[PDB]
């Protein structure tokens, strides 16, 4: 739910199981530490612009079904934190169609050629 | 109306003098009725040998042409749960007759399709009104029966047709169709009936069917094996031959010329070599442990599909490899 | 690019109900509306191929193929100043329906409450936000209730892509219903809504046979039992991998038959209890096409129009 | 931002870059769309087939097949059991992935798909006269692992309602795909990229992202360690990459999924160790692998081949090795409970060893 | 035109009419005659995929019928249709038993119209055992206006009293020799150019399924459309198609598997199972030069022919085709 409401990207569990399911949460745990690096060096003081993108409680950085220990009502919590998280993200994607749409390449200039005009 | 019937109906027994290859059950039955003293009733068998045939004509027999006013028949296609078991069949069974016309007859076709919770409920159903209802059920598959119904049935077993009764039905049809049967050709029907009166009906039918004439056309063995696409005896003789004398690329070679020839299937082939062999003097044992374990994997393996050359290959290796030993 | 307007529900009540009654089927119809505002007319249009209701993909899983125009002329507004610099000065906007339609129910609630003053429609630029812009809507309220709804606006090559669907009328029978108001209106009321009463049935067969000089049928045959019902009243006749749909060879020259869903046939019936004149076509296999008509007189005035094409549900 | 195995995402047929020839073929599908067959494109987990499926679709439709959004379906088993399903929906097409029903799978077979076949997609001509009808296109991921009372109800689908709809099907083996399905089906090869197609694309990203790279000899081992997977293989770049502050080097490791190193660490364990109690804890590591839901037969060829990569062992050590696999991997398919046969490969092994 | 061209050519070309079945002539003149007789039995179709049963089916009830009358005299269900116990015993009894419909005169006159109705049972084989035997004695009390006929691939999965009910026909393989004149007229109504021997080619690669044959056809046509050469279609570019392993890949495997060594033979599958071959058609291609070479002897083609059958069924069973074909390879380089 949060690949497809976030980056626009559908996958297949099969791929999660073998895969995605590692990879990606290092990656982003990954990056969220160097954007709190950042943030932190910043605070104390665009090259990594796709860093600072991950949210903190909307992005996955932990292992899907925890690390491999091997050689080295809990479901209903887990589903009740899963539905509000696709209500999040079901409301940051509502507001993004009527914002703005890719449609197609048009005379942008002059559309601002001709400026709404509100006076009585 | 009886036309338009397939031949499998249109020849359907109306009488016990049509049932052949029965004589010791049907004797039974029929001295049992003149002497009205009819107990409860199994008819266990194989498809197609005149069970249903059977009880319906000793209905007729016992009823004269109104059977169907005190007779409840039953079968598979029917819902013959507990709750139809304690309600139908129960109600019926302890009702007097029509007319006062002795017993009432209640016939389960097929109860090897029921449940045991409703054989279990028919137990005391058949014991209590015995003296007014009497119970006739039919099988093929006895070990789908409770043990308490085997019990409280008095079993008469339908054998494979035999031969003779085969050919006294087969003169029957003949003379009944304007169609000729050559022995040869008869002789080949009774080969592949296997005892089942249907499939001869079916295969005379549409042989019937191939005819161009049937007026005048006589029905041949080539006939009877285009109709089925089954393979001839030499067809089956020539490939064993090959496949027991000839090399790997020889056997091979024939076995794809006889399967082209005709478009033969190879589990008739299969079935015809196994026959064969059945009757074949073997001076080692291990010999027919092979065969017969090899060809049953090839049938089942067949059953599935799969590929049709390696599975011949397969026939060929095995053979072979079996009678190395 | 003002579009000031000013609507008064107190004169000319006819216009009034025509809008309400076009607003609420667009809101029923789909979630988002196109409105034009020409220097003569406004047009308000409900089609699946608008930017925003495309993305719902209605087309492809539910077959929301019909399309809905409503043509209001600039009389019904007590003003109207639309100045733009395209074609007859026109400008294109897409509305969300939710928005508008409750604004006009609590338009209703203070009208029927007994005020009688007016509301005052303009297009404003908020800063809170194709871009975005504000429908501004005021009235006062025996009080100034201001209420703003979001709005997209369209280029000229995003507005002449939405054009209104095209019907062979030499190949089309037009069948003029009974007027509601009369003695037959209720009649024919029970009669379009009948087939309502079977829950299960999803499509219905309409069909229109000459011999008042002609006569219309609806079959129902998703029931274990073939249904037809028959109106015997009087009913007077008006004298890429696209291919092209399949036409069933017509039993006779003077059958007309169509199948469509109970959806649509719902919608139809909707529209035939609103305004007085309707007017059902129909394209044999092809489409079903109600057309609801207003007229209004001074110099003959703008014909008020509403248009609805359907889609065949099944082919014949 | 996006993940680099979904950023660099090629959206166009022309914009493919390896399988040149499956390009072309493509493309001379794409000519006259109109009388397009069902197609089943089989190949290597990871080669890129789902991606060359929407380059298709884009081709015969356009960039609008790329606009997905998702609904969720509801379904009611003959007991009453409610499940749902995700549709992936466009446009233009509709992607489907009836396995995640498991023994359901059928029924969305049976409903779903059917009424997607019935419902013929009519519309407006624009400027012509007259509607205009076009088939819609559905794509069922992991055809596969369909059951075969599923595949047996695709048929008459496929066939009598070819007019409403074109089935894409993809998967990575056509060995569980009965034969009158394949029948039905153009039949596609997916070939994987070679080592130095998988070189030039993460070059590419490189450049793209710039990444300091001391040499190119890293993008080979990456690709050799993804053993033809590039999916697999930019998502190690990306990790690696993040790992050493954007800065590759020979030195850095390169980073394995991590059961890939429990089941690596099995093989060592069962080559070193051979007793029932290495083979209880051998049952552990399995038991901890399913929890992952790791598929059964995944695991033992994965097994099966760290094992025959073993130096140690002998020609007919890795021989019975092979037989073994082969019989357990026979009993897993027609199985119910992987955990036997699992077991029991690894004890035969066990014996076989020692 | 476009209208025309909008169909696959596998339904493009269904046949019409009894007459253009093809290589079936053992039941279909049976089927025909039976338009004259009216005495149509409970028949059984079974055969291996793509051999003309259903689209011989339709045309007989087409040819029987028409296109009106059949809508009334026709129930077909197959794979996609519900058809659980209570499903026989409810719907197809109450078909079975319905009353025949009146032919119109336009009917009468233009068809035979026979006086009783069809139930078409597609992949028969699908359906349970119980289910079947529900059938049992549904299909014999309403004969007289009601004719079943079931349709399938395994006849084993039928039960034997249905099997012993119908008239059983059989539909035999379509190869090079018995549908070659089907797919030349195809191939000539679309003007596909194809060298000498291709067709044959096409229909040996089919193995029996003139659907895939007919499919294989048309992806050469759209090749050579799209390349625009105006040059014939070849068998090498029909191989590449079917997914046949080229020559010389199957000589370097025979090699590999004559070296004899594990770990060459082991890198070599490796390698070779990136290309996505699927593991059956290697094994076909592998029993055919084997079994027919001239250099091994009688006990070496015995064993790789038990080996090769072993591994096929595996494979059917749908098992990983790496293991199984470098189980294969192992067993054939230690004989
Ligand atoms: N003994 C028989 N004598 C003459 N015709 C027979 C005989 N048995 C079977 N037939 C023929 O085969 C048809 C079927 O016979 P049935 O008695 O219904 O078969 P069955 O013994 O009931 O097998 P099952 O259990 O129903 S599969 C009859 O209508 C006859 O045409
Ligand atoms: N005997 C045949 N004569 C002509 N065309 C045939 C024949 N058999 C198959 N075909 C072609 O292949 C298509 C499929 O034929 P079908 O009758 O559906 O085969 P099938 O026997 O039903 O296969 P299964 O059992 O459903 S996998 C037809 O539409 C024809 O184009
Ligand atoms: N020609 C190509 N150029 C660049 N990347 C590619 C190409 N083909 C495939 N990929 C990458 O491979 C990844 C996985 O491909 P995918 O189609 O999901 O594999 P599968 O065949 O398993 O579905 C995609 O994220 C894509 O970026
Ligand atoms: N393999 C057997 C021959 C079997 C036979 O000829 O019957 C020896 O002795
Ligand atoms: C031929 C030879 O093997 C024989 N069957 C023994 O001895
Ligand atoms: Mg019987
Ligand atoms: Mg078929």
């Amino acid at each position: 739910n949060v690949s497809l409401y976030k980056y626009n990207a559908v996958h297949s569990f099969r791929n999660i199981t073998l895969e995605f399911g590692y990879y990606a949460p290092l990656i982003r745990k990954c990056q969220s530490y160097k954007k709190k690096y950042i943030l932190y060096y910043l605070k104390n003081l665009d090259k990594f612009s796709d860093i600072m993108k991950v949210e903190n409680g909307i992005d996955v950085v932990d292992r899907i079904g925890g690390p491999i220990e091997a050689l080295s009502d809990h479901l209903e919590d887990q589903k009740k934190e899963r539905d509000r998280r696709l209500r999040m993200l079901i409301d940051q994607y509502e507001r993004n169609v009527m914002m703005a749409n890719d449609d197609l390449e048009d005379e942008e200039t002059s559309f601002n050629d001709d400026p709404i005009v509100d006076s009585d | 109306s009886k036309e338009n019937l397939p031949w499998v109906e249109k020849y359907r027994p109306e009488t016990l003098d049509e049932v052949y290859g029965q004589n010791e059950v049907i004797t039974t039955v029929r001295k049992f009725v003149d002497e009205g003293k009819l107990p409860h009733l199994l008819f266990y068998g194989p498809p197609g040998t005149g069970k249903t045939s059977t009880i319906v004509a000793l209905a007729r027999e016992i009823y004269g042409k109104n059977y169907s006013n005190m007779v409840l028949e039953l079968n598979a296609s029917d819902d013959r749960g507990i709750d139809v078991v304690r309600n139908q069949i129960k109600d019926f069974a302890s009702t007097r007759q029509i007319f006062s016309k002795g017993f009432k007859l209640i016939i389960l076709d097929e109860a090897d399709a029921m449940t045991n919770a409703a054989q279990n409920a028919l137990r005391r159903v058949i014991e209590r009104y015995t003296k007014n209802t009497r119970f006739c059920v039919l099988a093929n598959y006895a070990h789908k029966l409770t043990p308490a119904l085997l019990s409280r049935c008095t079993r008469f077993r339908f054998q494979p047709l035999p031969q003779e009764a085969i050919e006294r039905r087969i003169a029957n049809v003949l003379v009944h169709e304007k169609l000729k049967l050559s022995p040869n050709a008869e002789k080949a029907l009774i080969e592949l009936s296997n005892g089942d009166m249907r499939r001869v009906l079916n295969v005379l039918q549409s042989c019937k069917a191939t005819l161009d004439n049937p007026d005048e056309d006589e029905i041949s063995d080539d006939v009877i094996y285009e109709c089925c696409g089954a393979p001839r005896p030499s067809d089956l003789k020539a490939v064993l031959k090959s496949i027991l004398e000839d090399d790997w690329g020889t056997a091979h070679y024939t076995l794809n010329k006889v399967r082209s020839a005709k478009g033969l299937a190879l589990i008739d082939l299969i079935e015809g070599i196994v026959k064969i062999l059945e009757d074949y003097e073997l001076q080692n044992e291990e010999t027919r442990v092979h065969l017969l374990t090899k060809l049953a994997d090839i049938e089942y393996s067949i059953s599935k599909g799969g590929n049709d050359q390696i599975q011949g290959s397969a026939v060929i290796g095995a053979i072979k490899a079996s009678f190395e030993n | 690019m003002k579009l000031k307007l000013i609507v008064n529900g107190c004169e000319a009540p006819d216009d009034y109900k025509l809008l309400r009654t076009t607003i609420n089927t667009v809101a029923s119809l789909r979630k988002t509306a196109i409105l034009r505002f020409n220097s003569e007319r406004l047009t308000i249009i409900s089609t699946p191929k608008s930017s925003l209701n495309s993305s719902n993909n209605g087309t492809i899983l539910r077959g929301d193929t019909g399309q809905l125009w409503c043509t209001i002329p600039h009389d019904v507004f007590r003003l109207y100043t639309v100045i733009s610099a395209r074609e007859l000065n026109t400008i294109t906007m897409e509305c969300n329906c939710d928005s508008l339609l409750s604004v006009f129910k609590r338009y209703d609630r203070v009208m029927n409450q007994g005020s009688s003053s007016n509301m005052t429609i303009k297009l404003q630029s908020m800063p809170e936000w194709n871009p975005i812009c504000a429908l501004g809507i005021t009235f006062e309220e025996i009080i100034m209730h201001s209420f703003k709804v979001p709005v997209k606006l369209l280029f000229r090559a995003q507005d002449t892509r939405i054009q209104e669907p095209m019907i062979n009328y030499i190949q089309l029978m037009m069948y003029k219903l009974p007027p509601i108001s009369g003695e037959f209106g209720s009649a024919f009321h029970g009669f379009i809504r009948r087939v309502e009463r079977y829950s299960n049935v999803n499509h219905i067969h309409l069909m229109g046979v000459k011999k008042d000089d002609v006569e219309l049928k609806i079959i129902v045959n998703e029931l274990d039992w073939h249904l037809e019902i028959c109106w015997n009243g009087p009913l007077d006749s008006v004298i890429d991998i696209s291919v092209m749909v399949e036409k069933a060879e017509q039993e006779s020259s003077s059958t007309h038959e169509v199948i469509i869903r109970c959806k649509d046939w719902k919608v139809c019936s909707k529209l035939y209890a609103a305004f007085e004149e309707v007017v059902l076509a129909i394209s044999h296999d092809e489409s079903c096409v109600f057309h609801c008509s207003l007229d209004r007189g001074s110099k003959p005035r703008e014909r008020g129009q509403i248009i609805y094409y359907i889609a065949r549900s099944k082919g014949l | 931002m996006s993940l680099w195995v979904d950023k660099y995402r090629p959206k166009s047929l022309n914009a493919l870059s390896h399988n040149e020839e499956l390009t072309n073929f493509l493309k001379s599908l794409s000519d006259q769309p109109r009388d397009l067959p069902h197609l089943l494109l089989y190949g290597p987990n990871g080669t890129g087939k789902k991606t060359r499926c929407m380059a298709l679709l884009e081709s015969i439709f356009g960039p609008g097949v790329y606009r997905l959004k998702i609904d969720v379906r509801q379904f009611v088993t003959a007991s009453n059991r409610k499940l749902e399903l995700n549709v992936v929906s466009s446009p233009y097409h509709l992607e489907i992935t009836p396995s995640d029903m498991g023994n359901n799978d059928r029924i969305v077979i049976q409903e779903l798909l059917k009424e997607v076949a019935q419902m013929e997609q009519v519309d407006f001509q624009d400027s012509k006269d007259g509607l205009a009808h076009r088939y819609k296109c559905v794509i069922i991921n992991e055809a596969n692992s369909l059951t075969k009372d599923a595949q047996a109800a695709l048929r008459r689908t496929m066939e009598k309602y070819s007019k409403n709809i074109r089935l894409i099907m993809v998967c990575d083996s056509m060995s569980p795909i009965i034969a009158p399905i394949k029948s039905r089906c153009l039949l596609i090869r997916c070939p994987a990229p070679s080592d130095s197609e998988i070189s030039t694309i993460l070059s590419d990203v490189v450049t793209n992202e710039r990444i300091q790279l001391e040499t190119k000899d890293i993008l080979k081992r990456i690709a050799q360690a993804s053993n033809g997977n590039l999916r697999v293989s930019l998502l190690m770049l990306e990790s690696m990459a993040l790992n050493n502050e954007l800065a590759l080097k020979s030195s850095s490791p390169i980073i394995k999924p991590d059961w890939i190193i429990v089941i690596h660490k099995l093989t060592r364990k069962i080559v070193k160790e051979r007793s029932v109690n290495s083979l209880i804890e051998c049952r552990a590591v399995l038991y901890d692998l399913l929890a992952h839901c790791i598929p059964a037969n995944i695991i033992l060829k994965e097994l099966t081949f760290s094992l025959l990569d073993v130096e140690t062992l002998n020609t007919t050590n890795k021989s019975s090795i092979i037989e073994y696999s082969s019989v357990f991997d026979e009993r897993l398919s027609l199985g119910n409970k992987a955990i036997f046969h699992l077991e029991g490969f690894i004890a035969k092994v066990m014996c076989c060893l020692d | 035109e476009q209208s025309l061209a909008q169909q696959p050519w596998v339904e493009k070309y269904r046949p019409k009419n009894l007459d253009e079945v093809t290589a079936q002539d053992h039941a279909v003149t049976v089927l025909k005659k039976t338009l004259k007789s009216a005495n149509l039995p409970h028949m059984l179709f079974y055969g291996p995929p793509g051999t003309g049963k259903t689209s011989t089916i339709l045309a007989l009830t087409k040819e029987l019928y028409g296109p009106d009358l059949m809508k009334s005299r026709i129930l077909e269900l197959n794979a996609s249709d519900e058809r659980g116990i209570s499903i026989v015993r409810e719907k197809v009894k109450n078909f079975a038993r319905l009353t025949v419909s009146k032919p119109s005169k336009h009917d009468l006159e233009n068809y035979p119209c026979p006086p009783y109705k069809i139930i078409i049972l597609d992949e028969a084989d699908s359906m349970t055992a119980d289910a079947q035997s529900a059938l049992r004695r549904t299909m014999e009390t309403y004969s007289g206006v009601t004719r079943f006929c079931l349709i399938c691939n395994y006849v084993t999965r039928i039960i034997d009293p249905l099997a012993s009910r119908c008239s059983k026909f059989r539909f035999k393989a379509l190869d090079a020799s018995n549908a070659i004149d089907r797919l030349r007229f195809i191939s000539e109504q679309e003007n596909v150019k194809c060298d000498d021997g291709v067709l044959e080619r096409i229909l040996d690669i089919s193995a029996g399924d003139l659907r895939r044959g007919i499919t294989l056809l048309q992806s050469a046509s759209k090749g050579a459309q799209y390349l625009g050469d105006g040059k014939n279609i070849t068998s090498t570019q029909v191989e590449e198609l079917a997914g046949v392993v080229p020559h010389d890949i199957l000589i370097e495997i025979v090699e590999k598997v004559k070296s004899g060594d594990f770990d060459e033979i082991k890198k070599y599958v490796n390698t070779f199972m990136k290309s996505g071959w699927s593991a059956a058609s290697v094994v076909n291609q592998l029993h055919e030069y084997y079994i027919t070479n001239d250099n091994f002897d009688t006990n070496f083609k015995n064993q790789i022919s038990w080996l090769l059958f072993t591994t096929d069924s595996r494979l059917n069973n749908g098992t990983n085709e790496h293991i199984q074909l470098l189980n294969l390879l192992v067993k054939i380089s230690q004989l």
